[PDB]
């Protein structure tokens, strides 16, 4: 017998095989097991509301018409070809929440394709998609996002298809390292969701939901250090003597428009939404202090036209530290 | 075999052949079309653009699918079968691009009935196109607008109509990044007119309303701030002017950069926004707090009888700009939110 | 049967092949083209170019396409039976990039008539080049050409013209984003020659016209006030120096910021521009204001009659800049309104 | 003979012509003639250190299989479409990141058969070419960007590049550059690269481009030598009256660091040195240098027989900076015009 | 006898092969020699992690079905379209964001098929790969990127990949890096990468890279040094002149502020604090610290026998700053120079 006789008698337009009918027509649905091999992980662009991944999709299912011969005993694993794989029957299989994917082809294309002693069959490809996922921002520097990645199928219903998860270790990584998240390995809780479409009908789907929380390591640095500092150097204005009447004004206003700036350049990463940040809450605090700092000033010195000036200035540089460590003790038990 | 009710249907024995429309030279197909909008975003004012995700689906009869052999009705046929049969033209007249969406598979569905009636539904992905007004720009409501429209074949030959119930539906769920979908969505007939012929078309609306938070967070509250940072130098006295003309400058600075900031983010339009209005009055207060503060320096040093005249005109000046402030802002913020719009 | 017409017609049984052009080796077969805009805009300066929609249409005459089976002349074909005749070739002269539009199905349009004749209309987007001169920028007048032109053949074999009426019509209800559209087209000839020999060609101009209604809103209202508020300084006596000191370095600084936002929002070119003459001749007359502030403080403090040509000098400045801006004024405006 | 006929006895299936074989197969090499057409020209930008160029590629080779008798007419022309049918030699541009072809309403290629055997083949492209950039003296450098044909397939044993003999490069008409100049001389140079699978044919062509002053001087110069000026009147003023001296620090301080922020931004990271940068720093220098003046002036004076002392050193810098200043020019625009 | 027949019998339609069985199927896995050529190299963005290169890819391997002997030569040189018809290895790069291949005038491809059945292929292609990096000493730091070649649809058994024994990594003469510089060692080593559905080999290559700090010096080491040497002024300045000092240290710090916000907008998010961190960070603590010394002194002097303490911590202050701020100089500069960071 010729090598390529085999594949040429197993499946080929001479021999009776459509691949235009899925397997056991008209009786059990086909059941297809999956499991995801993720490659790499990042990109994870907060401004679009998306993600970009790059995973090894594997699918396994039962074809009865594509049995090996019995006198061959070639072992059950018969590498094809990555060429024939058009030749056979596919599952259709699209992610739910995908704005856009692509195959990879470099010398060749990226298809691996197993036929199994009793028929089943095996198809791994490489693919590049971009999902999406609504972020949610009520506590944006020690949030804890929840991205999914949901895949379905389209030409047929439940009536035909299946999708079902793999028994052990579906999803498999190897030491993925993101820039700003911590991804855990040990929380990959997934379900499925068989949507339901008026004027169709059922159509299955399995999801995986990871589960992404920012470490604040640098946002911690660049948006409290500064702002600490310029608080202090508001506050060092009350030890100034009042008779200056020249320098302690500069410190304050200083201290405030120094603040709304930094409030005003930290918006530009993020996307626009309606509600309030826990950033801009320490922003907004902190600016509020620096201009009760001013105006505390401004009441010194109408008052001092000097023992009430003093008196009232000793009594705000007393105040203002406890204040402060009240207000951040509170905003830190907040959102711990 | 189903193989051979393959090829008699539409295979290489059935005669069928895909160049020809249904009932040819006579009555003209009509297509009952509804969508499914499964995403939505994106909606840039610096483009007039926007991004859909729908699930677009067609139905028509034609009477040389009709098939006996299968005792049900509904049958379901692979993807690859599409390019087999009759499909209507249809392309979005207001569409800047537009992509299918092929990952594994073509995502293509079809199902065909005994008494001939075809679904196909298709995966698309659109970057349609709706120009904007900005009369109002932080409390705007906009309509977008997406249309469907035949190319090949006039209104003798094909007819596109929308469906009973359920025209357009809406995947549960969705939220929009900073706008708001109303639950009301129009739908109309465009039926254009060229030299060539008349040409089927069908319109749908989107009614669109812009929520204010952020806006309001990044712009409104930070501008409050500043001109009472400028109100603040009027308590101070006279006679330390350099304390009261480095605020009369900062101020100045501050308003003027965080104006030209806010509004080097939008399209360049020839009317005036409501965000230039409040820019403008803010910058236009804190320009007079300093002319004021000039005219007090000013009468000051004339020269006993004067350093009264200075303390009134400061008293008066403090006592009355909040006031002017306070009458401006609920004049703008009423007429803005009342009789302007929403109305 | 239709598909039998069909097949007799252009397919296999046919015998019409389409690797031949109409009447080989004859007279040249002449193409009559209009187009159709659909949408219009994204006209950036910065690249120097703007994106159009457009249903181009083309019209010719070859006699292997003439039936008498069906009585009625006017004949739908389908779309995708355009891939078995013969189509003349016509690509854009000034294009950076162009492509088809396919959603659903491809865009196109056939229609055969019985003599002959051949209609196919096809949708395109394209994003033409049209270099700009920016003498006069806030006020210009641009005119945006799109070429028309065929590559493989000569003049010897295709010849393009415009349609006698009508040859390019707007769609209703279109608007620009910041330009306006002249009622007018021009339409001529270019018929460009290379090495190889004599291509034909065919040219239409657009005429755009540019509107300052943003500009002055964001430009010349500002720096007008700044104009007029630096001023204040003369009235205010030459004692009260925080005052004018205070007065004094803030409208430069904000003359400085609409003089770097403005040149900093146009790409770069080696003249000089209309805004740039009116930001420069502003700064001057700010700087202007503040050297007649030092001149006044210097005069003022020669260490008797000194403080009366302090006055003088203050008095004549603030008589005779108002008049210096409103002749700079009006002479810019009635010569770039104009003379331009 | 009816033409679709003499087509396939020439070239078609019947003919048993095989685009698959070079002509000659291992006897002499065949020789091939490239001339080019630029187009269009520009978008040169040093962030990336690339430029778009749309070129008009032309070839000319002699095969004896493409020789015909039939027609008595020497220059046949051919479809587009029926280029895919005949041997045509490798050609790929070394230096560039990325090519496309242009394909609108057809194919953009063009064929033609003389009766000896010669064959014209020319085929639009639009190329995004790659030329690192020297930029020792940013404003006034001269830039020479190279653009290579090569072949990749066949060794030099089989195919053999060189330039027409007569006008190899030619530029339509009226193109102009958005920034820069072309020159009227362009290099024609051998590559003949080496590499380890073989010996391979190269051609190069050289663009010399300079850089024009139009806009930089405008942009930069102008203001820094009023910002200077400004910094000098200062000095010629009575030192007793503070606050006029003091508005002349602040301001000329504060508009000179804000227009030296921008002007490095624009340009990639490299390690040398550029002109502007020596400028701008030159510049920064002097005026902050005339504020360290006018402080230490202001601490001597705040130390009789004393006044003098001030007033000396004040006028001795009044007249020392303009000299070395204007010496530095002299020396700065003297060595970047002549010696750099 | 004609070179159509001879192609057609050993590979055309009459040859009787076909490109869908490996050379000797069902035997010994058929062995693969590869060497690259870069011809291009730059575009290494931080903010997304990857870098562009351009590499004239070679594969070489024996298969016995194309052995000829009508042709007294060995080599021979065929049109690249003729690779549609015989057999070629799978090769992908793990580590790729994405590939295309280069056409223009034609597809950039080469055959060469030797008497003996050696085939040589070489294929232009664009990457842009991907490699992690580590910012600890940012403008001093050495960076190795990674190319990765693997087999996809065969395991070991079937298919394996070597370098070529001589020159397996080439580079063009006169290359350069618009800010790097490629070092002349690079490492090759196996991978042999285990999944659940087989063995797999693989290849991997190393590049040395390190950072020039031409750039980066002018950029912010010397307005720092500016700014810090500026902050000293005001110690020499007497007290009487409270709001110049008040005005000097303010802008002082506003500037520090601004560099230092500023220096931070050109790199990716990172977790870990940088060199370039640190050092603003002591600068701007410097600053401030000598604003808060001042301070102090000036609530001392406002409080006969305190004018003459606050002259004396002045002068303390004035002349223990500048050797601290020396003595910090030279520890970082050696330390993140010598030992602690760089060398190998
Ligand atoms: C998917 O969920 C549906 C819920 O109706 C259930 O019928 C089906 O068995 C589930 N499949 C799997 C694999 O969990
Ligand atoms: C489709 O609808 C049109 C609407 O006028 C009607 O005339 C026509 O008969 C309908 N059906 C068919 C099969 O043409
Ligand atoms: C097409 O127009 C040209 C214009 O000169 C004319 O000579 C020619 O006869 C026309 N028609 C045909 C069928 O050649
Ligand atoms: C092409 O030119 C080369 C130049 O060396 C010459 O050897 C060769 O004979 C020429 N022509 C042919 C058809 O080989
Ligand atoms: C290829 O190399 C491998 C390396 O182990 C060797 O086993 C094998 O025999 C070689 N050749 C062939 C034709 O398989």
């Amino acid at each position: 017998v010729p090598a390529n006789s085999t594949s040429n008698i197993l499946n080929r337009l001479l021999v009776s095989y459509d691949p235009r009918i899925r397997p056991n027509f008209k009786g059990i649905p086909v059941d297809v097991v999956v499991n995801i091999f993720i490659n790499s992980f990042g990109s994870i662009q907060e401004t679009t509301m998306d993600y970009r991944v790059n995973i090894f999709l594997r699918q396994k299912w039962n074809d009865p018409r594509l049995k090996l011969p019995s006198d061959f005993r070639g072992s059950d694993a018969l590498t094809v070809d990555p060429t024939m794989y058009k030749c056979l029957w596919k599952p259709d299989l699209f992610f739910a929440n995908e704005k856009s994917a692509n195959f990879h082809d470099v010398t060749q294309e990226n298809i691996l394709l197993f036929i199994f002693r009793d028929g089943d069959v095996l198809v791994s490809m490489r693919l590049s998609i971009t999902l999406s996922c609504p972020l949610d921002l009520t506590l944006f520097p020690m949030d804890t996002q929840r991205c999914k990645m949901q895949l379905e199928s389209f030409g047929y219903t439940t009536d035909d298809l299946r999708f079902i998860w793999q028994s052990g270790d579906p999803v498999q990584l190897e030491k993925i390292a993101l820039p700003q998240f911590d991804i855990k390995k040990e929380d990959i809780e997934y379900g499925n969701c068989t949507k339901y479409y008026k004027g169709t009908g059922y159509y299955t789907c399995v999801e995986v939901i990871f589960t992404l929380r920012r470490q604040v390591g640098f946002y911690m640095m660049g948006v409290y250090a500064p702002t600490l500092l310029i608080v202090v150097l508001s506050w060092l204005s009350f030890w100034i003597n009042p008779d200056a009447s020249a320098a302690r004004v500069p410190l304050g206003i200083f201290s405030v428009l120094s603040l709304a700036s930094e409030c005003t350049t930290l918006a530009a990463e993020l996307p626009k939404v309606s509600y309030v940040k826990a950033l801009d809450v320490w922003l907004i605090a902190c600016l509020l202090f620096g201009f009760a700092s001013l105006v505390e000033y401004a009441v010194v010195q109408v008052m001092l036209n000097p023992t009430a000036a003093k008196r009232i200035d000793l009594y705000a540089r007393a105040l203002f530290p406890f204040c402060f460590l009240f207000f951040n003790v509170i905003y830190w038990s907040i959102y711990l | 075999s189903p193989s051979d009710f393959l090829d008699k249907l539409m295979g290489r024995t059935s005669g069928y052949d895909a160049r020809i429309r249904p009932n040819f030279k006579g009555p003209p197909v009509n297509v009952t079309c509804n969508i499914f909008i499964n995403s939505f975003g994106s909606i840039a004012e610096t483009t007039m653009d926007y991004r859909v995700n729908i699930f677009l689906r067609q139905k028509w009869n034609d009477p040389r699918l009709a098939y006996s052999e299968y005792p049900d009705d509904s049958l379901d046929l692979d993807p690859s079968m599409l390019d087999s049969i009759w499909k209507p033209d249809l392309f979005f007249a207001n569409e800047k691009g537009a992509n299918f969406h092929e990952v594994t598979t073509d995502n293509k569905l079809l199902r065909i009935f005994k008494n001939g009636n075809v679904l196909y539904s298709i995966r698309l992905t659109l970057t349609l196109s709706c120009p904007m007004d900005l009369k109002n720009f932080p409390m705007d409501v906009q309509t977008c607008i997406m249309q469907l429209e035949s190319f090949g074949y006039t209104m003798n030959d094909l007819i596109f109509e929308w469906q009973d119930e359920a025209p357009v539906q809406v995947a549960e769920g969705l939220t929009l990044p900073q706008f708001l979908l109303k639950e009301e969505k129009d739908l109309r007939y465009c039926t254009k007119h060229y030299n060539t012929g008349k040409f089927t078309c069908i319109e749908v609306r989107f009614h669109l309303e812009r929520q204010m938070g952020y806006y309001l967070i990044q712009m409104y509250i930070p501008s409050l701030l500043i001109v009472i940072l400028s109100w603040v130098s009027f308590w101070i006295n006279m006679d330390a002017a350099p304390a009261r003309v480095a605020l009369g400058i900062t101020t100045v600075l501050t308003m003027t950069t965080q104006s030209s900031g806010s509004r080097a983010s939008l399209p360049k339009v020839s009317y005036v926004k409501a965000i230039d209005i409040w820019m403008a009055v803010c910058l236009l207060f804190v320009f007079s707090a300093l002319l004021e503060y000039a005219a007090v320096n000013f009468v000051s040093r004339q020269h006993k009888v004067f350093i009264d005249r200075a303390k009134k005109i400061d008293t008066i000046s403090r006592a009355c700009f909040p006031l002017a402030f306070l009458i401006f802002n609920i004049f703008y913020w009423v007429i803005y939110k009342i009789l302007r719009h929403e109305d």
